[PDB]
RNA sequence: GACGGUGGCCAUGGAAGUCGGUAUCCGCUAAGGAGUGUGUAACAACUCACCUGCCAAAUGGACUAGCCCUGAAAAUGGAUGA
RNA sequence: UGCGUAAUAGUAGCAUGAUUUAGUACGAGAGGAACUGUCAUGCCGGAUCACUGGUCUGUAGGUUUAUUUGACAAAAUAGUGACCUGCCGCUACCAUCCGUUGGAUAAUGGCUGAACGCCUCUAAGUCAGAAUCCAUUCUAGAAAC
């Protein structure tokens, strides 16, 4: 039979298929650009976390459009950016079959880290001595030496390298139970100008500001959340069991007709939703904010009109599941993978582009403050409702 | 001017002989925009520019590039400039691309115009059509040359390139002069020169100093190749420009001191100054030095447009500075590249300073051009004119002052009335009626209104804005209204709108007369006055009212309370008009009647009659839609009358549902017309148009019909005529190879008729119908004829005293002088070619004297035969030789038709008729109180003896008489020998050297032949002569066009009809003669079937009686 | 047709019904409702009406109204979505109840526009604009 | 190089070799059809037929049949068996 | 036991409108374009929930019926009593944000250029060049390292 309609697009990309359960459950790195700039300060990927999202307004730059400049509000996603440490270096090698990992080369600077790739050695499941350190951590003073030797290689070897960089959590409230490592990329200059880089890294702890400016398309890479077994009504765009005199529940009706005799691979079927990575392209970001700790905690937008009264950006109160702001932060054009326990692997764009309203510096407004029925619009509500009474509303709960 | 009023103008406007007609004018309405510009910013009345372009015009580049974009609107533009008044007023004419009646109509509404000749094309239809009516009068015209800041701008030339341009347009404008007058002298005068100022104490002289040379006119007082004391002009508008020989003079003026005459002279054609300190030396005007145009002037303009280029702000300025005027306000105001631009041509752009003085010097009074247009177009007629003796009562003494009496009686002239159900202005209400109001309103209502109209617009609903300063403020016409009433005036109430309902008395027309008042009477003339008829197109002149000489007598005023061209619209202030102007009737009046001039007096020699035909008789017979809308269409045309000269409403020759019209597209203008702009109904079109002439080749043979031409025995003269019909229907009893009698009775009632030729002058103003309806009936009751009797003699030779036949005439002696009476049926319409040939004093009651027709003649008695007779071969000249259609290019003959015949031949027809009447046989002498034979002689003076002994009631009832007539006839044309004769109209076509092929190839594939060409004298245009068909010489001039680029002129004069090759026939309505069968091809053209839905033609005849009559649907034939 | 939007199309489609919902006139003009037969511009897909325009031209008919404006198919504008949107500013309009009015093929309004116009329809559509005091 | 009687006769202001049609003949020459086209309003101009210069030995048509190609598109991926 | 590699497989964005160009080219006219740029939409694909809308066992609060607990009160039953609000949460082109760039070719247009003194996009040789092809980007990650 002809079809009989066009449209039946396989509802669905084909484009990710396999659909499992994603690995890593920090934005899972594979794809950086190429360059030998004489700037090599940029190291392609940082990694915040997600805490919320909050709306803002700000008057845009785009003429041509019905009006050139006019208030608009847009969404805006803020993430918790703390601090990069690099625990060692990784080298690599150029080959057929890809590349390599001959072997690592670590130097310290900190061993946090190293109590999260653990906690799980020999019988009943676990113990908390070490019987391995038989792919890990190295010495200190007899280490630099190993580092000497091999950074000559690596000089020599042409093939590129990474730095074994690391957020820090436990500096948060999260706690996370999870090692939370990560490879960034190190591009632009020579290769042993590179591995001179990193190694001079490892003496210290990077953050945001020299990776990214206030004005820069991120390729946003995490987990999307995961809704649990569920059903093809709901996994696909697929129109629903025809009638209520129908008999299902849970189905597409056709599944890949008597046609090649046994059902085709791809064909709409319900399993479990979308936990995967993806890559969101070209989030332009806002601001790169300034960190809170030890003053800089009562601001987050300086002066009045334009950045308003001061205060903190963050959405108040403990939440009864979730996380609340205390360090500095990427205010990304609306939208990320997943929710707010998640690692938001940034790298910058692999094509980095001029466009048009990609580049297009911008500033902003009014920026909002979550949750309606129990609290309103932070300081100045603050202050007009406790006016109001004190037995009334406020407008801080715990 | 930015400030005038219509209270300092209608003071001025009483006075005459120093106000100068002005008009706007072009060939297709190219360079509308250029001309229209510039005035708009010097009038006052509209406030400049800046709150200008309103009451309807419609500027565009594209008209420039070239465009039609044509449009019908009127601008009130007076001047009340120093102490004088200047009554130009924006005429746009529409016109009509192809030549017509329609383009002598609409372009005939201007006096003292200034044409666009010309665009990048000549010798076309649409050069001569329009313009063909006002180069034909002479009335002043100035020579307006096209835009010269597009070799500036545009293409981006140096101003050198203008003199070229200036050339090619007097080159063009060569060929248009060649076609009328004469041009073997004038192409010297088209070319660029300057032959004075060669001598020394000139060179050094006149060039430093002022003294004087001429400016003043030489030969033609047209616009060919002059320079109209300073009025020529390259009219531009691509930011406003206002322009041309008189600007440029005063520049070079400025500079040393030189006199602008000498100037103008010296820019006209090419000068050349050596520019060392304004001194000139001999031997640079043999060789040469750099014209002036490139030297100074344009030079100056080219160089501000580089500036503006490549963006300047002080070098524009200095630019400005050196052009010898002043630099203006926004020069560090704005950025202003072309705003600076705009701004110094809004200061410069008023030429009511310099090209007054011009029009003054051009033209005296507009009472001198009057004396010199009236012999030009139709006033008495295309024969005669009122500068001529013929129609002479009061009208020279008159037009040489101009208008018929200086207290206004009013007149009229058609120019296309304007569209009613849609503007209906001018009404019976206070504020029209109140002259002043409306006067105040006008000047008030362009920028000061405006701002009060825009706030009562968006602030009386309320809230606009949501949480705005629209609805805090509450604008009463203050501070935010101001701004937008400078770039274009917002809802500034341009043509004064409809207040009060719809009551249409819109007319645009044109009319002179003197000084008209409010309350001013006018007697009214009727729907058809016949008084005026009379005066028309003959030397008659006399002023008398209605005694009963028109057909409605009347005793009835109508007032006029209003001139008005609907420049101002409503019912106006400036109506105190001079002797002489552009605006048409006013008041309550839309009547420009063909037969109804509407005047003060109550009958008077009409100063003009409507437009005349460029090509003759262009007609289509339709019918309307829907049972209660017939009449709707009847109504409209009566409108159409107004607008158009030509439609047949008045005067029943073809019948009221008939166009007529001159033009390729004209006709179907005037059936989109009735569907739109008049009545609102919808009406069946018909395409196919002009039914042809069909002329019988031949007599024929040797069968009942022995005076004949010998033989016609062809095979096919172009299709067959003897095998494709006839020899069976009543050709089984007699007549072998085909059939010219009847046997429905078997010779108790029979006859043999016979078709010649005729010559074809005869056959062409029998065509033409000089004759009457009265001329060929009834002179007993009416008048007996005398002029009348000899002319149709004149015309088709047969008469009472011939007793030889038409044979003996036709061949041997033509246009003889006797009285031809006694004539039945002369022709189809009864003013045609046909005639019924008397060669008989009696032969047995039968074949004299007419119904009543008498030439005072008697053998025995006037009574014999007539009322069968008449009625009969009436039918007989309607059906031709395949069929319907006039026997035309024909002299019929009636060999014999004899009642009382009392022989008979034996056969089953004869039985069967015996059977029916019960008659031993035929008679009229004797009687058996049975059957019918209706004759003369009953209805004159009852009994007949001496001719006959008893009166005819008996023999075949009238009836079947009557049908057998018009059969036997019908039988002989159809097996006679004929051919198409083609309806032609001669192509007169002016055409140039290199589309002469072009043309021949058009004529080639569109039937006809190039009889010979005549060669004008001294130039290298031609006129070719050679014929070509009615109906494809429609869409001729387009088709023209197409092929080249229009540089062949076409103009269709009528030169009679011709035989040439074509299938002439259409299968026969009689189901035994289509068992011949005739073919699908050759016997039903394309060409010829004009009969279904091109024939429903009568005012006076178009009569097919169905044949053959015998008692009832069971006893007509029943042993036949 | 018509078309002429706008520049841009004032950003995303928004209905209160699409095809088979009633809306007001709002028109001088003697019709008296407006029924939707269907949009223009809609392309559209597998089983989905052509869904309302936010200001946009639609196939429309006079269902109850003059019965010369009665029956004959009609090209419409929508002014006002009883169903509600958000707009490029961060506001929610919303109406009491749908409407539109009959209009030429060249978009323009026949009388005079009846109530409040949402602006990006006015913004749409010149004569509508024109043709009203209220512009909200 | 590719001329003359000559604008041959027709049609035709004109169509002269060449809108188109007909007869289609001769002079002089190595050589030139009352002319193959392009083109010209039409003549011309160019190009061809037709003749010679130079280079310097092969060339031109018309078919015939061997392989290859064109024809030669249909439905799960794909079969000289691979 | 870390952090990686990426063979293999799959693969995604597709299309319109307005505007500029421009009432310019083009065109006798009537009519009437494009390359580029600009702003939006349709459908589709991947996310998300700042906003709004949706929902309610949050049985979170109120309003009210009937009943029961002597009344007030506070509770129950009514299998969530009904109704109005309503959080977190999940979610709606019923909201929001996001969907790239290199070589390789096709047709086709050439270039030099023979076979075949010329001539030819072709035979040797090669230039440009599709939504194409394959990579880049993107999903999974081999009894693969």
């Amino acid at each position: 039979m002809s079809h009989r309609k066009f449209e039946a697009p396989r509802h669905g990309n084909l484009g990710f298929r396999p659909r499992k359960r994603a690995a890593r459950h920090q934005g899972k790195v594979k794809s950086f650009p190429k360059d030998d700039r004489t700037q090599k300060v940029h190291l392609t990927a940082f990694m915040g976390y997600k805490a919320g999202m909050t709306h803002v307004v700000r008057d845009l730059e785009k003429p041509g459009s019905k009006m050139h400049k006019k208030e608009i509000v847009e969404a805006v996603t803020i993430i918790e950016c703390p601090p990069m440490y690099i625990v060692g270096l990784v080298g690599y090698v150029e080959t057929a079959q890809g590349l390599k990992t001959y072997k690592t080369v670590w130097a310290q600077h900190l061993s946090d880290n190293f109590r999260r790739r653990l906690y799980k050695n020999w019988y009943k499941s676990k113990s908390k001595k070490a019987f391995t350190k038989y792919v890990k951590q190295y010495e200190t003073e007899e280490g630099k030496k190993s580092i000497e030797a091999s950074l000559q290689a690596i000089k020599k070897r042409c093939s590129v390298v990474r730095v074994i960089a690391h957020t820090q959590v436990h500096k948060l409230k999260l706690t996370q139970k999870k090692a939370h490592v990560l490879e960034i990329q190190v591009n632009g200059g020579s290769i042993v100008e590179k591995v001179n880089f990193a190694v001079a890294n490892f003496e210290k702890t990077v953050n945001v500001t020299g990776v990214f400016a206030e004005n820069e398309l991120i390729d946003v890479i995490g987990v999307t959340k995961g809704k649990g077994f569920n059903g093809v009504i709901k996994r696909w765009g697929v129109r629903k069991l025809p009638r209520k005199t129908h008999k299902g529940l849970r189905k597409v009706a056709c599944i890949g007709a008597w046609h090649p005799s046994r059902v085709s691979t791809t064909v709409p079927r319900a399993g479990q939703l979308g936990y995967h990575h993806r890559v969101e392209r070209n989030k332009k970001i806002y601001r790169i904010g300034q960190a809170q700790p030890e003053d800089g905690k009562q601001i987050s937008t300086g002066k009045t009109e334009f950045d308003l009264t001061e205060k903190t950006i963050n959405p108040m109160g403990g939440f009864a599941h979730y996380g609340m702001v205390k360090h500095e932060f990427l205010m990304l054009k609306g939208c990320v993978a997943g929710p707010r326990k998640r690692a938001l692997t940034l790298r910058k764009s692999i094509t980095t582009q001029t466009g048009r309203a990609a580049l297009e510096k911008i500033t902003l407004k009014f920026i909002d403050t979550s949750s309606k029925f129990g609290h309103g619009l932070h300081q100045t509500a603050e202050d007009k409702t406790k006016y109001f009474g004190v037995k009334k509303s406020r407008s801080t709960k715990a | 001017m930015v400030l005038n009023s219509l209270d300092k103008m209608i003071q001025l406007q009483k006075n005459t002989a120093n106000i100068r007609n002005i008009c706007v004018l072009a060939h297709v309405d190219h360079g509308k925009t250029t001309l229209a510009d510039c005035l708009i910013s010097s009038n006052g009345i509209i406030s400049s520019r800046l709150a200008g372009k309103l009451r309807y015009m419609d500027s565009r580049e594209d008209e420039q590039i070239r465009g039609i974009t044509m449009k019908s609107s009127a601008i009130s533009l007076h001047y009340a400039t120093g102490n004088e008044e200047y009554l130009i007023n924006l005429i746009d004419s529409p016109g009509h691309v192809d030549f017509s009646s329609e383009v002598s109509t609409a372009v005939r509404i201007c006096d003292g115009c200034i044409i666009v000749v010309d665009a990048v094309e000549g010798v076309c239809p649409q050069t001569q059509a329009v313009l063909r009516q006002a180069w034909l009068e002479n009335i002043r015209p100035v020579l307006v040359i096209n835009k010269i800041d597009r070799l500036i701008v545009e293409l981006k030339f140096t101003p050198q390139e203008a003199y070229s341009h200036l050339k090619n347009i007097l080159e063009q404008i060569n060929a248009l002069t060649g076609t009328l007058f004469t041009s073997k002298v004038l192409e010297e005068r088209a070319e660029r020169e300057t032959e004075s100022q060669v001598n020394p104490n000139s060179e050094q002289g006149e060039q430093v100093y002022d003294w004087s040379t001429g400016l003043e006119d030489t030969d033609d007082s047209h616009l060919y190749f002059s320079p109209e004391q300073g009025n020529v002009v390259f009219t531009s508008a691509i930011d406003g420009w206002g322009f041309g020989i008189e600007h440029f003079a005063r520049i070079y003026s400025q500079k040393i001191g030189i006199k602008k005459e000498v100037l103008m002279k010296t820019l006209w054609g090419d000068y050349y100054i050596n520019m060392k300190a304004k001194k000139i030396m001999k031997g640079d005007q043999a060789k040469g030095k750099k014209p002036l145009f490139v030297q100074l002037i344009l030079e100056n303009i080219w160089s501000l447009y580089d500036a503006v280029l490549k963006k300047d702000k002080d070098k524009i300025d200095k630019i400005v500075t050196s052009l010898g005027l002043k630099i203006g306000a926004r020069e560090a105001r704005h950025s202003d590249p072309k705003v600076q631009i705009n701004a110094i041509c809004s200061q410069w752009l008023p030429i009511s300073h310099a090209v007054l003085a011009m029009v003054c010097q051009k033209l005296p009074s507009p009472l001198d051009i009057t004396a010199e247009r009236v012999e030009r177009l139709m006033c008495t007629g295309s024969q005669t004119f009122d500068s001529f003796p013929p129609e002479t009562q009061a009208l020279k003494a008159a037009f040489m002052k101009c208008g018929s009496e200086d207290t206004a009686p009013v007149i009229i002239f058609v120019s296309k009335m304007f569209a009613v159900d849609a503007k209906a202005l001018p009404q019976n209400k206070p504020r029209p009626l109140t002259q002043e109001e409306i006067a105040q309103r006008r000047e008030r209502a362009r920028q000061r209104h405006a701002e009060k109209l825009a706030a009562a617009q968006g602030q009386a609903p309320l809230e606009p804005t949501q949480d705005g300063s629209a609805i805090e403020t509450c604008p009463k016409g203050e501070e935010p209204r101001g701004d937008e009433q400078q770039v274009e005036s917002m809802t500034p109430k341009p043509v004064l709108q409809e207040e009060n309902n719809q009551e249409s008395f819109i007319a645009f027309a044109r009319v002179f007369s003197g000084v008209a008042r409010r309350g001013k009477k006018i007697f009214v003339l009727g729907p058809k006055y016949s008084p005026l008829e009379f005066l028309r197109r003959v030397p008659l002149g006399f002023s008398a009212p209605p005694d009963g000489l028109p057909q409605v007598p009347h005793m009835a005023y109508c007032a006029l309370e209003n001139l008005y061209l609907l420049m101002g619209r409503e019912l106006e202030y400036l109506e105190e008009v001079p002797p002489g102007n552009v605006l048409g009737i006013g008041g309550l009046q839309d009547f420009v009647l063909k037969s109804a001039t509407l005047c003060s007096l109550p009958s008077c020699p009409p100063f003009i009659p409507l437009n005349f035909e460029a090509t003759p008789i262009v007609r289509v017979a339709v019918e309307p839609k829907h049972p209660s809308e017939m009449p709707q269409l009847v109504k409209g045309m009566k409108l159409l009358n107004q607008a158009d000269p030509c439609v047949q409403i008045l005067i029943q020759e073809t019948g009221e549902h008939v166009l007529v019209t001159a033009g390729e597209v004209h006709l179907q203008r005037c059936l989109d017309d009735l569907k739109e702009r008049f009545a609102k109904i919808h009406i069946s079109v018909s395409e196919p148009i002009i039914p042809f002439r069909e002329t019988i080749t031949k007599p024929p043979k040797v069968d009942m019909v022995n005076e004949e031409i010998g033989k016609q025995q062809k095979v096919a003269v172009i299709h067959q005529m003897k095998e494709d019909q006839s020899k069976i229907p009543e050709g089984i009893q007699v007549d072998s190879d085909g059939l010219i009698t009847i046997t429905t009775p078997n010779k108790l009632a029979t006859l043999s008729v016979r078709a010649m030729p005729l010559p074809e002058e005869v056959t062409q103003i029998l065509e033409e119908n000089s004759d009457l309806i009265r001329s060929m009936e009834q002179l007993t009751s009416s008048l007996n004829e005398g002029e009348n009797t000899h002319m149709i003699h004149q015309k088709t030779q047969e008469k009472i005293w011939e007793f030889k036949g038409k044979l003996e005439q036709h061949l041997t002696g033509r246009r003889w002088r006797n009285i031809v009476d006694q004539i039945w049926s002369f022709g189809p319409r009864k003013c045609g070619p046909n005639i019924l040939v008397n060669k008989s004093e009696d032969f047995q009651n039968s074949v004299w004297t007419g119904p009543a027709d008498k030439a005072s003649k008697e053998a025995s008695r006037y009574r014999d035969l007539g009322n069968s007779i008449v009625s009969g071969f009436q039918l007989a000249t309607l059906s031709g030789p395949m069929c319907e259609e006039p026997l035309m290019g024909v002299c019929f003959v009636l060999e014999k038709w004899d009642l009382s015949k009392f022989e008979e031949q034996g056969a089953s027809d004869l039985a069967k008729e015996g059977q029916e009447e019960n008659e031993t046989c035929s008679g009229g002498n004797e009687n058996q109180e049975l059957q019918d034979g209706c004759s003369e002689a009953f209805e004159k003076r009852t009994s007949q003896k001496g001719e006959s002994p008893l009166t005819d009631c008996y023999g075949p009832f009238s009836g079947q008489l009557i049908a057998t007539m018009k059969e036997a006839c019908r039988y002989a044309l159809q097996v006679k020998p004929q051919r198409l004769m083609a309806a032609m109209y001669t192509c007169d076509i002016m055409a140039t050297g290199d589309v002469l092929g072009r043309v021949y190839a058009v004529l080639s594939k569109r039937e006809g032949r190039v009889l010979q060409e005549e060669m004008k004298e001294g130039t290298d245009m031609f006129i070719i002569k050679a014929v070509l068909p009615v109906a494809e010489s429609f869409g001729f001039a387009d088709e023209i066009r197409k092929r080249t680029s229009g540089l062949a002129s076409p103009q269709l004069v009528f030169s009679h009809w011709e035989i040439i090759p074509s299938d002439p026939f259409w299968v026969p309505t009689t189901e035994e003669e289509y068992l011949h069968f005739g073919e699908k091809a050759d016997s039903e053209n394309q060409a010829r079937k004009y009969m279904n839905a091109v024939r429903k033609r009568k005012g006076l005849y178009v009569e097919e009686k169905i044949v053959e009559h015998a008692e009832k649907q069971r006893t007509l034939s029943k042993n036949k | 047709m018509s078309k002429a939007q706008a520049v841009g199309s004032n950003y995303r489609v928004s209905l209160g019904l699409p095809v088979g919902a009633v809306m007001n006139s709002a028109d001088n003009s003697g019709a008296k409702n407006l029924y939707v037969i269907a949009v223009k511009g809609i392309k559209g897909r597998l089983n989905r009406l052509p869904s309302a325009g936010v200001g946009d031209m639609v196939m429309a008919t006079v269902k109850k109204g003059k019965p010369e404006l009665r029956k004959k198919v009609c090209t419409g504008l929508v002014v006002r979505q009883r169903k509600h949107w958000k707009r490029k500013d961060g506001v929610y309009i919303y109406f009491e109840d749908n409407a539109g009015v009959m209009c030429n093929p060249k978009g323009e309004v026949k009388g005079n526009i009846l109530g409040p116009v949402a602006k990006e329809c006015s913004d749409l559509w010149p004569k509508v604009a024109t043709n009203a005091g209220t512009i909200v």
